[PDB]
RNA sequence: GAGGACCGAACCGACUAAUGUUGAAAAAUUAGCGGAUGACUUGUGGCUGGGGGUGAAAGGCCAAUCAAACCGGGAGAUAGC
RNA sequence: ACACAGGUGGUCAGGUAGAGAAUACCAAGGCGCUUGAGAGAACUCGGGUGAAGGAACUAGGCAAAAUGGUGCCGUAACUUC
RNA sequence: GAAAUUCCUUGUCGGGUAAGUUCCGACCUGCACGAAUGGCGUAAUGAUGGCCAGGCUGUCUCCACCCGAGACUCAGUGAAA
RNA sequence: GAUGUCGGCUCAUCACAUCCUGGGGCUGAAGUAGGUCCCAAGGGUAUGGCUGUUCGCCAUUUAAAGUGGUACGCGAGCUGGGUUUAGAACGUCGUGAGACAGUUCGGUCCCUAUCUGCCGUGGGCGCUGGAGAACUGAGGGGGGCUGCUCCUAGUACGAGAGGACCGGAGUGGACGCAUCACUGGUGUUCGGGUUGUCAUGCCAAUGGCACUGCCCGGUAGCUAAAUGCGGAAGAGAUAAGUGCUGAAAGCAUCUAAGCACGAAACUUGCCCCGAGAUGAGUUCUCCCUGACUCCUUGAGAGUCCUGAAGGAACGUUGAAGACGACGACGUUGAUAGGCCGGGUGUGUAAGCGCAGCGAUGCGUUGAGCUAACCGGUACUAAUGAACCGUGAGGCUUAACCU
């Protein structure tokens, strides 16, 4: 049983889940539209919602916090100077997902996830 | 004896003044609205069928539509009957409220108890684990012998085995009633019944008393 | 969540003095011996706190005539009368199980100056 | 464990009788490019519900 | 919750250090004694000129357990270790003169009101 | 500064367990295990040949073969089964 | 017999911790092991934690848990000293 | 000396355990020990056999939850007795 | 041209020659407690020490610790201690090789389930116009154990010792079902401490790796050791047994006619499944009220128009789930994520300042962070469509209106 439980495990252990998922809240800030799973999109949107969230209010400590969560100083800057102030006034849902049919080699499902003022 | 058609809000407890706790179920009773009234002419028995509760239009289908308009109430969530006993009788479009169980000392209680989809023999039928250690090659949770031998050489109807377990009707019988608040549409019973959180009851006078 | 909520509230004392882990408190308990209703108390450091609302609850531990004793209290209950802090601890846990394996000077705990 | 008789030609068919594939019921059209799509997915033009989603 | 093979302290002045249980008793497959049950025990350690012998087989009452007792309001009461009191085989009176430690009001019966009126303290 | 000395990697082994048993492997993997300056271990090359070799001896080993190797021949042995 | 968890003699020997060629993390350098995507049932495999009890398990404490370093204090019977 | 030997036999007595066909100490009624196909001892040694205890524990009472790899679903390839 | 062994473990199923519990006759049955026989198979029916043991003896329980059948049930379910390969030794026998249901130490347990069977779960068609619901209940399954204390009553009985039937109340053991409010376990998705090392230029702050590095706590969920509930009462027909009235047989006789009692067995009562119950049932509600052509002329075929109720598909999903299935929701919207507030958990972040030579302490500060929780909120994603499903539903005979 699953009652109630939140999180995919995605055939990883959680060391794998962490870093992966810390690498492409990465990548969808630099390029603002990124082509993935449709699941790995999914699980995404509550990596990298937050550090939008967290980015509106700028100060040393949150730097530092978007910092210990990306581990990339280009990141964090894009964060606070570009997206924060981009998505001040949204409430949530700062990214949306598209779904785009299945990968070639597996036919996986497959989806862009974009920030929304793309 | 009919009963009343709830929703399982969930537990707590209440403190009484001599300093025992009691656990309690708290079961909504909101009002249960009379649709159909069957009788032995036209049915060939004698019950009530009640609905509760809402629902929204566009999920109305025009059959259950023409149902609930027939009786004069607006569209519940469902539909359930109750048999009847030889002294009740009732009228399409009545309401009857949780202040039927107001002088009810123990009920029975109804419920699709929680889905544990498939369940192995240790913990569907408390069959016991063989060995951890001590030789055990690849059986440690596993059933068993199945049988006998050439006599009868088959496997018996009604062996416990894995499956499918819970996500089924089930009722606790004899609860006590611990209290009746019809203004807030509360029935509070002793221990515990059968679902989760949210999900319906069926509360009855209890059978054994 | 809100009746349950209103079936809760009204049942919560409205007097909880407040406490830390590593106080110490005296638990003042309701005692029935036949007819008779009196008062006992019970004395000892308060290793365990539950926030939960009605269900709240803490735990207290004792060094009683060479045996060491824990009372898990059900804060709302009318069998507590009443809590009073005789001594504030001062501790980082929020939780004092380590407690349990010491006993005499090893056990003491400092007094929190504020 | 494994057969003592061969299964026949018929049985064979008749496991395969739930094998069959579906078709998809119904395409969509972009209201705006009139491509057909697959429900709530993008065109191989990159529209969806009349936007232009996405570049190539 | 003492089982066969358990072994307990002794909260008397019987002679006895420590105890194993030997038999829950009262009923088939019975499995666990709490506060307030008696067992069959084995003395297994005891001191030199005392009441009771190493090796006796004999009954006693569990009076203090590291699983403790609830109480009805739902608090519980828990132990630092498990004690018994040594009782008479036959006729389950105490054969200590003095009772040590605390015991609990689940003793509070015709049949411990002994060891209730000695104990230092009643939780 | 002795030692078929001691603890312990490489190196040489193979005591226990799980796995594996149409294997990843026709003898292994994993966790533990023994020796580890010696009657030690290892490279290259040499010598011993089948009723024969070699054997700190288990009928062990002598090319995944051993109470008499392998290949060819007597040979279509013989077979009251 | 395989793009096979096996076997294969010699040489080179950085940093921090360390007695160390053990072990952990790194350098130079080299790689992610030639099916992937989901899901999060039973059961199997490899692991983590467990209330109270503590060998009651079992042929048998099998397996597991446990002990584990350096310095100092201290150490019985027996002995071929 | 009831033994790597004792059939009768779980011999009998003592010890250890609540309870001991095993174990230890004895007795001698040695079915069927016995002096280099050596007798009786023996410090040290042993992945050697038996027995007891402390510690320790999911071995067990009696199982529960969790992390991974399969199992299950989709796409590609595609065996076996 | 192979039907694997003793014992253990796991899982059982039947018989009754009944171990307990239920009912009864006789007793050399005062009572309590027994003996013996009859009826009765509903349910129940030890844990340990020794030994490979089955058995047995022993310890300590229990209401009791039943007897047998099922390939001496069960190794394509587990073990492998014993028996029964190859090594070795003792006693013994033999000149010897060797031997011994004598002993002793050591000694590889394979199989991915086609069919039957069984546990679960779907797809098809049927049930006669289609569709959405609620049911009836033929039939099937589950369940069915019992201790102790108190009252009756120190009464009946008994010289005393002792000590009841019948009836009533309470509280347990074992078993089962549900649940998570409490007490807890887990909690590699939350917070903190800390060792070694590498990195982010460095300080400070952080991240990776070392079993989650090692640890201390812990949310939701799952859960037992946690805590609610259950076994019944009642009814019908009976077993053994006990009778009433009563002749055959002037008496007697429970029986031949007639009538009455009588048990955990039987049929019900309780719980679950259940109309594929093809004997395919009932009730409520909803929907469809066009035209023409042809042939072998009929429950015929075809074309145009029409496309309902409803369903399905797709999407967002769920204490539902292996997949199917089942439930919720799709902008006329709280279905999921995010967001806002709260709770919970951890336990006083960072930065700055003060004290101290410094490690560190103190203030700002119960701070900061906080999963799966609670209350809200259209920010994001749940699309306008399209698809399936039709167009008043056979014959015969009654009854009725017509
Ligand atoms: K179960
Ligand atoms: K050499
Ligand atoms: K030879
Ligand atoms: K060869
Ligand atoms: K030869
Ligand atoms: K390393
Ligand atoms: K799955
Ligand atoms: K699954
Ligand atoms: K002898
Ligand atoms: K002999
Ligand atoms: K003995
Ligand atoms: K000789
Ligand atoms: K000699
Ligand atoms: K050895
Ligand atoms: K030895
Ligand atoms: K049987
Ligand atoms: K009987
Ligand atoms: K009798
Ligand atoms: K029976
Ligand atoms: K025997
Ligand atoms: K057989
Ligand atoms: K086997
Ligand atoms: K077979
Ligand atoms: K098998
Ligand atoms: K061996
Ligand atoms: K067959
Ligand atoms: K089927
Ligand atoms: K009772
Ligand atoms: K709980
Ligand atoms: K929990
Ligand atoms: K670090
Ligand atoms: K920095
Ligand atoms: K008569
Ligand atoms: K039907
Ligand atoms: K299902
Ligand atoms: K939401
Ligand atoms: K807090
Ligand atoms: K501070
Ligand atoms: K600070
Ligand atoms: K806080
Ligand atoms: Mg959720
Ligand atoms: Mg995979
Ligand atoms: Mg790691
Ligand atoms: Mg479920
Ligand atoms: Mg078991
Ligand atoms: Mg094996
Ligand atoms: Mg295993
Ligand atoms: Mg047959
Ligand atoms: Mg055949
Ligand atoms: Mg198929
Ligand atoms: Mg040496
Ligand atoms: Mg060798
Ligand atoms: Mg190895
Ligand atoms: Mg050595
Ligand atoms: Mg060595
Ligand atoms: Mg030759
Ligand atoms: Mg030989
Ligand atoms: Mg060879
Ligand atoms: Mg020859
Ligand atoms: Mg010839
Ligand atoms: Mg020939
Ligand atoms: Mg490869
Ligand atoms: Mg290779
Ligand atoms: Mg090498
Ligand atoms: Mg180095
Ligand atoms: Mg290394
Ligand atoms: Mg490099
Ligand atoms: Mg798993
Ligand atoms: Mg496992
Ligand atoms: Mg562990
Ligand atoms: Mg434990
Ligand atoms: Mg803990
Ligand atoms: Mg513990
Ligand atoms: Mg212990
Ligand atoms: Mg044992
Ligand atoms: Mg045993
Ligand atoms: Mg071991
Ligand atoms: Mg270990
Ligand atoms: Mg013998
Ligand atoms: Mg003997
Ligand atoms: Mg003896
Ligand atoms: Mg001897
Ligand atoms: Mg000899
Ligand atoms: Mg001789
Ligand atoms: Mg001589
Ligand atoms: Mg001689
Ligand atoms: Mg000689
Ligand atoms: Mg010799
Ligand atoms: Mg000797
Ligand atoms: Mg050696
Ligand atoms: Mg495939
Ligand atoms: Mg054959
Ligand atoms: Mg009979
Ligand atoms: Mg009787
Ligand atoms: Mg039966
Ligand atoms: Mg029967
Ligand atoms: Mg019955
Ligand atoms: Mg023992
Ligand atoms: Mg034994
Ligand atoms: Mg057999
Ligand atoms: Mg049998
Ligand atoms: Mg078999
Ligand atoms: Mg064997
Ligand atoms: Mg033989
Ligand atoms: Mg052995
Ligand atoms: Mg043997
Ligand atoms: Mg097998
Ligand atoms: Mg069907
Ligand atoms: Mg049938
Ligand atoms: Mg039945
Ligand atoms: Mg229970
Ligand atoms: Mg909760
Ligand atoms: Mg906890
Ligand atoms: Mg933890
Ligand atoms: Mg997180
Ligand atoms: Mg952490
Ligand atoms: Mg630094
Ligand atoms: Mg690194
Ligand atoms: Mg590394
Ligand atoms: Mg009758
Ligand atoms: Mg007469
Ligand atoms: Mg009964
Ligand atoms: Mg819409
Ligand atoms: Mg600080
Ligand atoms: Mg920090
Ligand atoms: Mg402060
Ligand atoms: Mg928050």
């Amino acid at each position: 049983m699953r009652h109630r439980k939140s999180g995919r495990q995605l055939n990883r252990n959680s060391s794998h889940r962490q870093a992966m998922f810390r690498n492409m809240a990465g990548s969808l800030v630099r390029h603002e539209i990124i082509k993935t799973t449709l699941p790995k999109a999914k699980e995404l949107r509550r990596v990298v919602e937050p550090l939008i969230t967290l980015a509106k209010t700028d100060s040393v400590a949150n730097r530092r916090l978007a910092f210990a969560r990306t581990r990339d100083n280009e990141i964090v800057a894009k964060l606070f100077n570009e997206l924060g102030p981009r998505f001040a006034s949204r409430a949530g849902g700062y990214t949306r997902i598209l779904k785009c049919g299945f990968r070639a080699g597996d036919n996986a499902p497959m989806a862009y996830i974009e920030l929304v003022d793309r | 004896m009919i009963g009343l058609v709830g929703k399982k809000v969930g537990m707590t407890r209440i403190f009484t003044e001599d300093g025992v706790s009691i656990p309690v179920t708290v079961i909504e009773v909101e009002a249960n609205r009379v649709t159909q009234v069957k009788d032995l002419a036209n049915d060939g028995y004698r019950a009530i069928q009640v609905t509760t509760g809402a629902k929204k239009a566009n999920r109305v289908t025009k059959p259950e539509a023409g149902h609930f308009a027939k009786a004069g109430v607006e569209a519940g969530r469902g539909l359930w009957e109750f048999r009847l006993a030889e002294g009740e009788e009732f009228t399409v479009g009545q309401s009857i409220s949780v202040e039927l169980f107001a002088d009810v000392k123990k009920v029975d209680v109804t419920g699709t108890s929680k889905g544990k989809g498939f369940a192995g023999t240790v913990k569907r039928w408390n069959f016991r684990t063989q060995d951890a250690t001590h030789g055990n090659s690849l059986s440690h949770r596993v059933p068993g012998s199945i049988g006998q031998n050439q006599t009868p050489g088959k496997v018996f109807k009604g062996k416990k085995m894995a499956g499918q377990m819970g996500n089924e009707r089930v009722t606790v019988q004899s609860l006590d009633v611990v209290r009746v608040d019809a203004e807030r549409n509360l029935l509070l019973v002793k221990g515990a019944v059968p679902g989760a959180t949210g999900s319906d009851l069926i509360v009855k006078p209890a059978v054994k008393a | 969540s809100n009746i349950i909520k209103q079936l809760e509230q009204e049942q919560m004392k409205q007097d909880v003095p407040s406490f830390r882990p590593g106080d110490t408190v005296e638990v003042k308990v309701w005692v029935v011996e036949g007819s008779k209703k009196r008062l006992q108390a019970f004395e000892g450091v308060v290793i365990a706190i539950r926030n939960r609302g009605l269900h709240s609850a803490f735990t207290v531990r004792k060094i009683s005539n060479g045996e060491g004793v824990e009372r898990v209290f059900q804060t709302h209950s009318p069998v507590v009368d009443s809590i009073s802090v005789k001594r504030r601890g001062a501790v980082r846990k929020a939780k004092l199980y380590y407690l349990r394996e010491r006993t005499g000077k090893a056990a003491r705990i400092k007094e929190r100056l504020n | 464990a494994v057969q003592q008789n061969k299964p026949t030609r018929s049985k064979r068919g008749m496991r395969r009788s739930h094998d069959a594939l579906t078709a998809v019921t119904s395409l969509s059209v972009d209201k705006t490019s009139g491509e057909k799509h697959l429900r709530h997915h993008i065109t191989a033009d990159g529209y969806y519900r009349g936007r232009k989603v996405i570049a190539k | 919750m003492i089982q066969e093979q358990t072994m307990l302290n002794v909260a008397d002045n019987s002679g006895a250090r420590r105890v194993m249980c030997i038999k829950v008793l009262g009923g088939s497959h019975r499995r666990y004694a709490g506060v307030g049950d008696i067992i069959k025990i084995t003395i297994k350690e005891a001191i030199p000129r005392g009441k009771v012998k190493k090796g006796d087989v004999l009954k006693a009452v569990v009076v203090r357990t590291k699983k403790g007792v609830r109480r009805p309001d739902g608090s519980v009461i828990r132990f630092d270790g498990n004690a018994c009191v040594l009782l008479n085989n036959n006729s389950e009176q105490p054969i200590g003169t003095r009772i040590f430690g605390p015991v609990t009001r689940e003793l509070r019966s015709e049949k411990f009101m002994k060891i209730i009126s000695l104990a230092p303290e009643v939780l």
